[PDB]
């Protein structure tokens, strides 16, 4: 009920450095350092052993975390994680450090993957929920994002309208680490424009469904940016200009290379899968 | 690369 309102920004009426870019449009590679508390709903899916970052995710209540299904189940790469294999890290900023007194670590209680998730062909319905064993305590760095309703999705999911993607994924498509620019020290953020469905389809050979949308700049626009390895499962948000709340419209799903010209990032269409989300949450 | 988290959560 208090979703999408950040403690360090909306709550005290302060704006972050680029949110105006999104509003102006209403009618991670090549991104930048996120401000503190800029994304209170940001979650890190963490592998117990070997301790590493699996994916991005988002907090939608004190007990539920949203993410991409391929983050937990992807037979092609022999990926099939179970509850105890993971941990969710919330309230983070630094990628590798254990942020004492600020971040909170949660154990998973149950994984819920969309029954019709298409890992075989095009990642259709790439969505998954995670119920935490215990509620997480909200704070200045920990707060849930809102989920879109039909009207909100209808007015904001338009070509040209920009959204925001965050994560600790790679800085470059080309394999790189802490030596020649590859892994970021802190959370990265990038604002990207939603793209016209026809354009999305013409950019790939893969079959695009209504449960997905694509975002990113066209080669002619000069500006760049995209998600990359380590960023999947992360949130694609938008700030409603109607009520000034942040809404998660998409989930980082897939692409073909990172930040490639003529190519775009694909995201899970959260609203189209909201009924499933509701059922799961209501049923369990 | 990743700092050691407390065993309490492991
Ligand atoms: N684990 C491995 N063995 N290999 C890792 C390959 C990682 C490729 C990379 N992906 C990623 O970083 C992340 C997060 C992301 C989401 C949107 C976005 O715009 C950017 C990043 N997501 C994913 O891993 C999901 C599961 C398979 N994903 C893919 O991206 C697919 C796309 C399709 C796969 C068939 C079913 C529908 C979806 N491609 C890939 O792995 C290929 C990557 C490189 C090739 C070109 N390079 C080459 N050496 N041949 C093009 C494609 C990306 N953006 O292409």
């Amino acid at each position: 009920a208090d979703c999408g309102l950040r403690p360090l920004f909306e709550k005290k009426s302060l704006e972050d450095k680029t949110e105006r870019e999104l509003l102006e449009s209403y009618i991670i590679v090549e991104g930048s350092d996120a401000e503190i508390g800029m994304s209170p709903w940001q979650v890190m899916l963490f592998r117990k052993s070997p301790q590493e970052l699996l994916c991005g995710a988002s907090l939608i209540s004190d007990r539920w975390v949203l993410t991409a299904a391929h983050c937990l189940l992807y037979p092609p790469w022999d990926k099939n994680f179970t509850e105890n294999d993971l941990l969710v890290r919330i309230g983070k900023h630094s990628r590798t450090r254990y942020e004492r007194n600020i971040e909170k670590i949660s154990m998973l209680e149950k994984i819920y993957i969309h029954p019709r998730y298409n890992w075989r062909e095009n990642l259709d319905r790439d969505i998954a929920l995670m119920k935490l064993k215990k509620p997480v305590a909200f704070s200045d760095y920990i707060h849930p994002v809102c989920l879109p309703d039909r009207e909100t999705a209808a007015s904001l999911l338009q070509a040209g309208y920009k959204g925001r993607v965050t994560g600790w994924g790679n800085l470059k498509e080309t394999w790189t680490a802490n030596v020649g620019k590859g892994q970021p020290s802190v959370l990265q953020v990038v604002n990207l424009p939603i793209v016209e469905r026809p354009v999305c389809k013409d950019s790939t050979r893969i079959r695009i469904t209504d449960n997905m949308f694509c975002a990113g700049y066209k080669p002619d626009e000069g500006k760049r940016g995209d998600a990359c390895e380590g960023d999947s499962g992360g949130p694609f948000v938008m700030k409603s200009p109607f009520n000034n709340r942040w809404y998660q419209m998409g989930i980082v799903s897939w692409g073909e290379g990172c930040d490639r010209d003529g190519k775009y990032g694909f995201y899970t269409h959260v609203f189209r899968l909201k009924k499933w989300i509701q059922k799961v949450i209501d049923q369990f | 690369d990743f700092e050691e988290i407390p065993e309490e959560y492991l």
